[PDB]
C-alpha cells in the first residue's frame, strides 16, 4: 500500500493569512492526487482533482501542485469558512489511501 | 443533479453482519461506466477506503478487510450495498458511498471521488 | 550564467553532476544544516586543512560545506560517524576523497599508505581507494579531490568510515521539493518587475 | 484508415540516478500523445463542418 | 482552445561521454517544435481561406 | 559482503577473497567490501546480484 | 531603407568623457523590439563589443568596461548614445552603432548585426 | 566570456581558388555564429547569418557550416573584390565576442 503522509497534523492561521499544507507519497503516484475538505459532521468535499486542478464550485482561493511524491495544497486569503480537516488522497493504486489529515484552525 | 443516500440500522450487535444500502439518483449505475466506492471514518480518525464495485459487478476490496467485506450492486434499483461479517467495536464508523469520476490524462484515466453522499453512523454495541 | 567561473576550486571529478543538477531543478527551497559539526565531531583529527586553490580574499580556504580531515599529533585514528535523517525531508549529503600527487604527501597527511573511505546507507554502498598520481596542474594542484553525493530518505542512516583521505560532510541540505520551478541559463538583467 | 493500429507498448523502469532518462522518456510519450490528440480532434471538426455543407 | 498551455520546461546538461543522449534529447525537442510550427501555420492558412469564403 | 572481518574469516577462511566471472565477451572481478551497514531485514551485510 | 549614422567630436582629451550619438532612420527605435549595439575597433585590432540597449531602456555592457560605459536612448529623435568616462589613449578607435536583428530558431531567437553604420573615428590626445 | 579563435590569422590565395577560414569556440554556441566581411575603411558587412545561411545581397560564392564549437567560412572561386578581413562572431552569450579576424590577401 502507498502511504500518504501529511504535514503538519494541525495548523492555525488568522483570516487573510496563507496556509500551506503538504503531503508526501511513499511511492511515485504521478498526477494521481486529490484533495478533500471535511467540515465537521459532513462527508468530504472535493477541492482539487488533478494535482493542479479545481473542481467546479471550489473557490479560487484554493490551489495546489506537485510532482511524483511531493504535493502541496495552498489556501490564499484564508476565510472563517475554510475551517476544516483536509485530506490527501492517492488514486494511483487500487488500495486507495488517504493521509491522516490536517486540521486547519482559524486564529 | 447526482445524489447519493446511505441507509441502514445505525446499530449492530457484536458478531452480527452489518448491511448498508446506498441509493443512487440523478445518475445511472447501468450506463455511466464508473466505479462505485464505499469508505468509512472511525471517530477521531481519518478516512479509510473499504472497496469498490464496477458496472460489470467486478469487485475489489481493501486487503486488510477482504475476508469480511462483501460488496454488491443491483442495477434495477440503482442500489449499491455493503456487508461486513463478524462486526466488532472497531467497526464503529460513519460509512459513506461515493461515485468515482474521471478525466483522461497522461498515464490513463485520472480518477477522483466527487459525489460522496451524506454518511450513516453505525455503532457496534450490546 | 552561461559561463560560470566559481565551481570546483579544488580540482577533481564531480560524480553524477548532471543528475544532481536535474534533481535540484525541482527543489524550491532547502535548509542548510550542520550534519557533522567540526567543533565536536572530530577531537582526534585536524579540521583546519585549507588550499591556496580555494583562496578567498587572499587567504587559503576550503569549501564551506566540507572539512578536510588530516592527522593530529602524528596519528590518523579510524573514523566512524553516522547520521539519522530525522528531518522528514530528503537530505543531500556531500563529501569527497583526496588523491595526493605523491606518496610523500599521502604519508604526511594521513600517516598511512593504504587509506580507504567507506560510505554506506540502506541502499547505498561505495568504497573508495585514493589513487596517487602526479597529474597536470589545474589551479596549481598536482593532486585531486573527487566529489560524491547521495540523498537520504527520511528515516534512513548514512555511515562514514575511513582511515585517511576523507573530506567529511559538514553541512547538508534538507530538500523541499516544489513544482514548476527549474534552472534558466541567462545573462538578462535582474529587476523588481513581476510576471506570470 | 489514416490512423494506424496501436501495438504493444509498455513503460520502463529507471534508477535513482537515471532521472534524466526518465524525464526524456516521459517527455516523448506526452509529446506524441498531445500531437495525436490534436490531430484526431481537428480532423473530426474539419470533416463535420464539410459534411453538413455537403448535405 | 485546441492548443494547450506550455508548462515549465528547461534544458539538461550532459557529460562528454553522453553525447548520444544529448543528441537524442535535442532531436526530440527539434522534432516536436517542427511539428507544432507546422500545425499552427497550417491551421491558420486553412481557416483564413474559409473565413473569406464564408463572408 | 560481510558486516565484519570475523564473519569473513568464519565463512570463507580468507581475508582476501575474490570472485571472477568470464565469458567470451564478459569479464568481471569482484572484491568483497567489508563494512558494517545499517540493518535492512536485520542484516548488517549485503549480497549483490 | 534602414540607415545608421554616427557622429561626435572625433577628438577628446585625456580624462574627459567621450560622447557619441547615432541617429537611426528608415526604422523606429520605439516599434521594432530590437537591440541597439555599440562596438569599437582599435587601430590594428579586431572588433570589440561595447554594449547594447533595448527598447525598454534595458542596458547591458561589456563587463571589462561596465564601470565607465553609459548607454542611453531617446525614442523621440530615433537616437542612441554612448558615453565613456575617464577616456585614455587606449580608447582610440572607430566607434560604430549597429542594429541587431533576428530570425526565430531552434533554441530561441538567433541574433545578428545587419545594419552597421559608417563608423566615427575618435582620437584621444593633447 | 566565450572565446572565438580564428585560423589562419592570414591567408593568401589566387583568383579562382578556394579559401577555407575556420573558427573554434571555447564553448558550445550551437547555431549562434555570424560571419562578417570588413573592407579597409568600412564597417563590417554581414555575410553569414545562421551558421549556414546567407544574408540577402551576399554573393553565392560564400557559404559556411558548423556544429557546436567548430565552424567554417568558405569562399568558392575567390574574386579580387573578396579582399577583406573576415570575422567570426558569436551571439549565444551576452558579452558578445569576435575572433581576432583573418586577413585574406589575393595572390
Ligand atoms: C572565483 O572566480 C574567479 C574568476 O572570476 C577566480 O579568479 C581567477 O583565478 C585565476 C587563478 O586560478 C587567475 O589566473 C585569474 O586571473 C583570476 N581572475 C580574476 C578576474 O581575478 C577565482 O580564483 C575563483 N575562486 C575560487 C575559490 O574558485
Ligand atoms: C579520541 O581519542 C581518545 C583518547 O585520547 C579516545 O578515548 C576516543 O575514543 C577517540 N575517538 C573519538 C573522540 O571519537
Ligand atoms: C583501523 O582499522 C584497521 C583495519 O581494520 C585495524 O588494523 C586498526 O587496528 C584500526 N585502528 C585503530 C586506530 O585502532
Amino acid at each position: 500500500d502507498i502511504q500518504m503522509t501529511q504535514s503538519p497534523s494541525s495548523l492555525s492561521a488568522s483570516v487573510g493569512d496563507r496556509v500551506t499544507i503538504t503531503c508526501r507519497a511513499s511511492h511515485n503516484i504521478q498526477n494521481f492526487l486529490n484533495w478533500y475538505q471535511q467540515k465537521p459532521g459532513k462527508a468530504p468535499k472535493l477541492l482539487i482533482y488533478a494535482a493542479s486542478t479545481l473542481q467546479s464550485g471550489v473557490p479560487s482561493r484554493f490551489s495546489g501542485s506537485g510532482s511524483r511524491t511531493d504535493f502541496t495544497l495552498t489556501i490564499s486569503s484564508l476565510q472563517p469558512e475554510d475551517f476544516a480537516a483536509y485530506y490527501c488522497q492517492q488514486s494511483y493504486g487500487l488500495p486507495r489511501t488517504f493521509g491522516q489529515g490536517t486540521r486547519l484552525e482559524i486564529k | 443533479q447526482v445524489q447519493l443516500r446511505e441507509s441502514g440500522p445505525g446499530l449492530v450487535k457484536p458478531s452480527q453482519t452489518l448491511s448498508l444500502t446506498c441509493t443512487v439518483s440523478g445518475d445511472s449505475i447501468s450506463n455511466g461506466g464508473l466505479y462505485w466506492n464505499w469508505i468509512r471514518q472511525r471517530p477521531g480518525r481519518g478516512l479509510e477506503w473499504i472497496g469498490y464495485i464496477y458496472y460489470n459487478g467486478v469487485t475489489t476490496y481493501n486487503p486488510s478487510l477482504r475476508s469480511r467485506i462483501a460488496i454488491s450492486l443491483e442495477t434495477a434499483k440503482n442500489q449499491l450495498s455493503l456487508r461486513l461479517s463478524s462486526v466488532s467495536a472497531a467497526d464503529t464508523a460513519i460509512y459513506y458511498c461515493a461515485r468515482e469520476g474521471w478525466v483522461p490524462d497522461y498515464g490513463g484515466r485520472n480518477y477522483y471521488l466527487d459525489f460522496w453522499g451524506q454518511g450513516t453512523l453505525v455503532t457496534v454495541s450490546s | 550564467t552561461p559561463n560560470p567561473e566559481n565551481g570546483t576550486c579544488y580540482p577533481g571529478y564531480f560524480a553524477d553532476y548532471e543528475e544532481l543538477r536535474e534533481q535540484l531543478s525541482s527543489v524550491s527551497s532547502f535548509e542548510r544544516f550542520e550534519i557533522f559539526p567540526k567543533e565536536s565531531s572530530w577531537p582526534n583529527h585536524t579540521v583546519t586543512g585549507v588550499s591556496a586553490s580555494c583562496s578567498h580574499n587572499g587567504k587559503s580556504s576550503f569549501y564551506r560545506n566540507l572539512l578536510w580531515l588530516t592527522g593530529k599529533n602524528g596519528l590518523y585514528p579510524n573514523l566512524s560517524k553516522s547520521y539519522v535523517n530525522n528531518k522528514e525531508k530528503e537530505v543531500l549529503v556531500l563529501w569527497g576523497v583526496h588523491h595526493p600527487p605523491n606518496i610523500g604527501n599521502q604519508r604526511a597527511l594521513y600517516h598511512t599508505e593504504n587509506a580507504y573511505v567507506s560510505v554506506v546507507s540502506s541502499h547505498y554502498s561505495r568504497r573508495f581507494t585514493p589513487e596517487i598520481a602526479k597529474r597536470p596542474k589545474v589551479r596549481d594542484q598536482e593532486g585531486r579531490i573527487n566529489y560524491y553525493w547521495t540523498l537520504l530518505e527520511p528515516g534512513d542512516t548514512i555511515i562514514f568510515e575511513a582511515n585517511g583521505n576523507l573530506i567529511a560532510p559538514w553541512y547538508a541540505f534538507a530538500l523541499s521539493r516544489g513544482f514548476g520551478s527549474g534552472i534558466i541559463t541567462s545573462n538578462a538583467p535582474m529587476d523588481e518587475c513581476d510576471a506570470k | 484508415e489514416k490512423m494506424n493500429t496501436q501495438f504493444t507498448a509498455v513503460g520502463k523502469e529507471f534508477n535513482k540516478l537515471e532521472r534524466r532518462m526518465e524525464n526524456l522518456n516521459k517527455k516523448v510519450d506526452d509529446g506524441f500523445l498531445d500531437i495525436w490528440t490534436y490531430n484526431a480532434e481537428l480532423l473530426v471538426l474539419l470533416e463535420n463542418e464539410r459534411t453538413l455543407d455537403f448535405h
